[PDB]
């Protein structure tokens, strides 16, 4: 069978955002098999050996000055440039949420309806779900399977909910996104 | 902060796997095919945005792999401890009945990057109608990955993801059917 | 396979329907037929039944008659004791027999096992889509495992009247409905909840629909009713 | 509008 | 006199039989399907120059048969004599090899209405392309009913129009053969 | 078997015409079995028993003003009403006859040849059918099988006729019907 | 334009 | 299955041939051969017979040459004693043998067991349609069993020339018309009674379609000649 | 001289083969079918340009005959010395690989004008596709003949122009395959 | 088997045309089996047996003044006359010929390199087919298989050129017909 | 155009 | 089957390019890499192979990497002893290994057997036509038996570029191009000889077309120079 030793490097460039394009900090950093050796944060203006096997990078590359000169105008020349390239398709990219709510199908503690609000194909991930009982928000028995990322530009979650039914009730499930001007709900008439 | 645009790339031996991709928020925005020497968007019409000339790609992989040649002396030959993913089986929406859907098979927190995934309809290997991602960056350094698979529900059919990686004693095989 | 869903032109728009929207209202607000172990004593026809079934609430019928898409399904039905559930109507509703007479369609439910020990009833999700996306959500009961499909239709109607102002006096605040029904095996079937174009609405022919008496399992099978606003 | 890479940088020895 | 417009209808115990029509000068006009609640107009250009409210025929036959059980009780359930029908087998013109037309079965003085009317092709029962009328008037209170069959005419296919009546010992066979 | 007892009941109303509209004669008719047992003749006025079975009935409508009152003016109301109706596609109804001429396939008595003129798919029923031989009609050898309505508004009929057939002679059917202005003719040449 | 029916009438006793 | 009808496109308008339709009627205006218990002598052609037949009539003829489709139907009945009834032409009439000339085609039928005993015609109904409507119906007669078509569309023409005036010296009273034949096992074929479309009627080409031998039961075969006036 | 336009006819006893025929140069340019008694171009362009009267050639023919009656009889009924043909099978031009083209077989230098030609595909007779030319006129009287066959080359096909005449003592087969 | 013995006849009408119309001979001949026995040559004038089987022809076809008469004028209302008729499509039809060079798949004698000129689909047949070593043309080893007519009104041709090939030689292939106003050249290059 | 052909002669016997 | 010749829709035209034509000259005149009997040493990725083939000529490389249309091809030739000719390229010839370096597509071969006794060369025909019309014919030589299409095809246009300009600095007197290989068993298929359309030729991704490796018989295949001018 095949059991040769397998070797990996990694290089990473990183651009951090903040408040858009306001403050931005690059990251470049190199990693051997899951080791980080060596790397240059713009926030420090030169390279930085992580672990004693990236030392001798550090030393070598602090030595280039073109390099260097390289490395610390890419926040503008990199970073700034690729946001304003990819801005309208990225950071303002929006697709509405769908959203239906329904019993779970678990409920095991008998006198109670465990309710499920769906979330799902929705973008960026930034989103606020909140549940109410006849327009006052629960804190308790609210319960998330968090966000899941799909891998293919869309997220998804389920936020359930407790209760002890009553008839008359109106559970409203909310959500705030920003591909909407006003929040999205869907009432569970008990 | 708000935003992070990642260009992760690797140079795997002695596999001699090889990738250039970018990420947005988590998100592929696109990634060089190698061998055809061309920009791949995660989304078609991102390309009618923005483009990327691929020989780019390949001028850094070749530097790539030159240093990982070099760090791999430096280490006195230090092989990667092969770390098995957590794998995952879920529809990207909720499941209704012979209502079309998606069945998303989720690699992740695993090195190195090279893996075997096959879909399995009713313990038989599906090919129709699926696709996959390359190897996504995380903060860890470790990699994520998806494989999809378009289906029809019914409470008939039964999956199973079937993921080998040499952190694995064993084929792993995360089963999913019809159960809402 | 199953009933192929509505497009926007397979549905009948409230905008077409010139008549009175109340006459539509009134099949399915706090009204029905409901009756429990009994068995037929009578037929006008060979494809319907007629049962000694009192009007408890105001004493308006003691004799009616359901009608069945076809004999076989009145012969299945004539010597059993069954349940009776169903949506009535007076105008047109004819028929001798030897009080009051009301008609009705389908809506016969073997009664031999088929209730819950104890008066537990059953609850069934029904999912309320205004323009494509889920606006609210609730469950109708039925005292029934294998309930027809009408008496649950007739429940979530009602329902919408009240809350959602479904049908009104005077035409209705949505453009075109359809309450759809999935079965637990992926079959799926779908009325039509709007009044023919024109300027009458027929009463005994909009209710033939539930002719089939059709029955799903009430624990397992869902409720999907999509509205359209005439404009959004 | 294009998307600009950062080059990688030749550690010594690989040079 | 020159014209006469009847409206006929009937109702039979215990077959629960029904049926509402009128007739010109012996010709159907229309009668009404009990069933799907609608007017069935002989010849389809009629229903383009006059209408009919079909719930009219159904009232009518309510008390119909009110009446019916009250006539059977008055007289002492006296019940109907079966009276036979006429079987004739004719084309509605006349007979030419490899030419369209139609064979009619004319099924005539009998009662009670009711019948069991089948075609047969060289022994085997036909059902393609077969219609039929619903039970006509006749003065003397006996009835008339035609069956339909469309064909095309050849020295190799024989027919016969089976006829059941509770009237006949038998069932009745009306042989039919190209002999022009 | 089925060997159950049937008991029948008709009910029949007879709108009769003469001279278009001119005089109209209504007559409501109840039948048992195969026994009239009530009737209402416009002409009478009132419902008559035809048979002792009948008898309550007569007395028992007759006392019924409303009824009556109803059943005296239908005359006018249903009859000459449906017919006003009905007039364009049934009174006035015309389909003209497709007539063919040829010998029969019979031709018993050799030195003689039956001819056979067939008249069909045509409406109303009334129609004229005449033989001539050279210009003359044919009292004599005339045969018809009479008029066969078909059950859908058309009728047919052969007209056959003996003949000692000469070289030279016409033989000619001639065919009046409502349909046409002028009488259609199809010769046999012998 | 409609065709009108005539209407049946009751026997006595099926009233 | 047989030849499909002609569709009014399929048909030869006299209104559309400016030659002269004499000499059409020519061709069968008491115009035939007819010979009885003959046998062929010699041959021009592989596909075609001739015999010694004399015209009683005007002496214009002694040898008469009919060409047939092909070989074989001429190698069948060249040493057979037959009988021969058919149109013939004299224009292009051409062949050499070793007294006047004539020529026709097909018109061929064995002579033995093929009469009827006792000078015993048989008569073949004829069915006139003008505008489609039977207008007169007729008989011709034959003295064989098996007569080929050819035979019985002559006699008909013949009738039709004389009581319908069917051809005149220029121009027809009809604008189309063809000959149907309707065989006892509902095999039908039929002839295109007018002229090529131009201002020259060919003979010879026009008579070619006899080519065939068609060969019909004259007990049983009937007769349909369907014309049609220009206007009506 | 430059050019030659000859009317060549022909009568054969007891084949009672007839033709008619006008050469330019060697090519034909029309026949007559004495059967359908009509013309029959070489190329069909050529009738859009010209006319010919079929009848011509008829009247012609039978004159031939009865000539030849006579001259057989002035003879002392001397018959014809068969002269065997020379055959060859070429492309009409050079062979390609998959190359649509037509095989020629030229049947050349015989008498009498009666001639049996079939191809042959491995072995197998040939009839899609073929054709044929009538008898061509030599000074030396004798005759040529052309029979075509249209194919696509390839090394796997072979073929044989096989003919048949009274000259030959048996069959003549020419054979082809691709060997360029 | 069929042995009968066959006995032809053929009539021949031979119009030869010199200069267009300017000259123009008719040579009418009879041929029994193989041989000639009659002819009418227009320069003769009359008809003349050409063995002892035609002299009673030659004789009685002589004696007919009216046939030799219009023998005599069909020089002009025969062959000039069809001639004309015939001219735009036959004497005028001209369709360019296919040239390809390559060498011979035998080229039997080692040090030596056998070219062929492939000609082909032309017509007329009148063509003039050259080989040319360097701008001069080749006299010897020049060989053809001769004017190939297919029967389709379309003529081909092979001709061959043994060469002994020295690098940077152009051996050429020169081809003259009526189908082009300069001449066809394809070139070999050693 | 038409193209007009010569008529064969017939030799003394077969007149 | 093989590959469907070009229809002129098919193929690239130099008047749509507008580049330097003299980039493409430049692959094919006087421009090749040849090695004889060697063995890889090492591999970028694993569709590749590299060799330590000198430029003999300028000195400008020591290292050739090769890329293949799939790893099985790169993993039958990465152990065996091969010969080597293609077209080569340096702008984005990327990869590194452990001297200049130079990069091409397959042009690769085995070595044993694949030669003749005593240096001879294998003559191999090329017609070239201009508008339809075979206007020269030549051969280009070979020393192998199993040549690769790439071999013949830059042999070819090194012979038309000297001799019929194919390829200028600026342009080219040719507005398509396509080279044709026929093999012995009727397979064909053929290159586009004119640089895609747009302002910049991409030396790299046109050679990819060499990418199978495409092998033929050198004593048995034929080629095609298809050409045609701007206007004629």
């Amino acid at each position: 069978g095949d059991t040769r030793p397998r070797f990996l490097w990694q290089l990473k460039f990183e651009c951090h955002f903040f408040n858009g394009t306001e403050r931005v900090r690059l990251l470049e950093r190199c990693i051997y098999n899951q080791e980080e050796s060596v790397r240059f944060d713009s926030d420090v203006g030169e390279y930085r050996a992580v672990t004693e096997l990236g030392r001798p990078d550090a030393e070598y590359w602090n030595s280039q000055k073109d390099l260097l000169e390289q490395r610390r105008a890419a926040v503008d020349t990199y970073c700034r440039h690729n946001y304003g390239v990819g801005e309208s398709f990225t950071v303002q990219r929006r697709v509405e949420p769908k959203v239906t709510v329904y019993p779970s199908k678990t409920q095991p503690l008998q006198h109670h309806n465990l309710l499920v609000c769906s979330v799902s194909g929705f973008y960026p991930g930034s989103i606020e779900v909140r549940w109410f009982r006849n327009g006052q928000e629960e804190k308790a028995g609210v319960v998330s399977t968090g966000l899941i990322q799909n891998g293919d530009w869309t997220f998804q979650t389920l936020v359930m909910l407790e209760t002890v039914p009553r008839s008359g009730e109106v559970y409203t499930c909310q959500v705030e996104h920003p591909s909407v001007t006003s929040p999205l709900t869907v009432e569970w008439r008990a | 902060e708000e935003h992070v645009i990642i260009q992760a790339e690797f140079y795997l031996n002695p596999d001699q796997s090889g990738e250039f991709m970018f990420d947005f928020d988590g998100d592929e925005i696109f990634h060089v095919d190698m061998a055809k020497k061309e920009t791949v968007w995660r989304l078609e019409e991102f390309g009618r945005f923005a483009s990327f000339e691929a020989q780019g790609a390949l001028a850094n992989i070749a530097v790539d792999k030159a240093n990982l040649e070099i760090m791999t002396k430096r280490s006195n030959y230090t092989p990667i401890t092969n770390v098995p993913p957590e794998v995952t089986v879920l529809t990207n929406s909720p499941v209704e009945l012979r209502e079309p859907n998606v069945l998303i098979c989720f690699i992740d927190k695993f090195t190195p990057p090279v893996v075997n995934v096959t879909w399995l309809r009713n313990g038989k290997p599906v090919t129709t109608g699926v696709s996959e991602t390359v190897f996504l960056p995380r903060e860890d350094h470790l990699f994520r990955k998806f494989h999809y698979l378009p289906f029809l529900p019914s409470t008939e059919d039964v999956y199973d993801c079937r993921v080998e990686h040499w952190g694995l004693d064993e084929p792993l095989l995360k089963h999913w059917e019809f159960d809402a | 396979e199953s009933q192929p869903d509505p497009m926007p032109d397979d549905l009948h728009k409230s905008s077409e329907f010139t008549g009175t929207m109340g006459n539509m209202k009134y099949l399915y607000d706090d009204h029905y037929v409901s009756a429990t172990k009994v068995k037929s004593v009578d037929s006008f026809f060979k494809w319907d039944l007629i049962y000694n079934i009192s009007d408890k609430k105001l004493k308006n019928y003691d004799k009616v008659k359901t009608e069945l898409l076809n004999e076989d399904l009145a012969k299945k039905y004539k010597d059993e004791v069954v349940d009776v559930y169903g949506s009535n109507y007076y105008v047109n509703c004819y028929f001798s027999s030897k009080g009051g007479k009301t008609c009705m369609y389908g809506g016969i439910t073997k009664h031999e096992g088929n209730h819950f020990d104890n008066g537990n009833l059953q609850n069934v999700l029904v999912r309320v889509y205004e323009n494509k996306r889920n606006t609210i959500s609730f469950e109708v009961q039925t005292d029934k495992k294998s309930v027809t499909a009408q008496e649950l239709d007739i429940k979530a109607r009602n329902f919408l009247i009240n809350k959602k102002n479904l049908y009104e006096f005077n035409s209705s605040p949505y453009e075109t409905g359809y309450i759809k029904f999935i079965e637990n095996n992926g079959n799926t079937f779908w009325y039509d909840m709007m009044p023919a174009p024109g300027d009458k609405f027929d009463q005994s022919k909009y209710l033939m629909m539930y002719n089939d008496n059709k029955t799903v399992d009430s624990k397992s099978v869902k409720i999907e009713v999509h509205l359209t606003t005439k404009n959004g | 509008p294009e998307v600009i890479p950062m080059f990688s940088a030749l550690s010594e020895g690989a040079t």
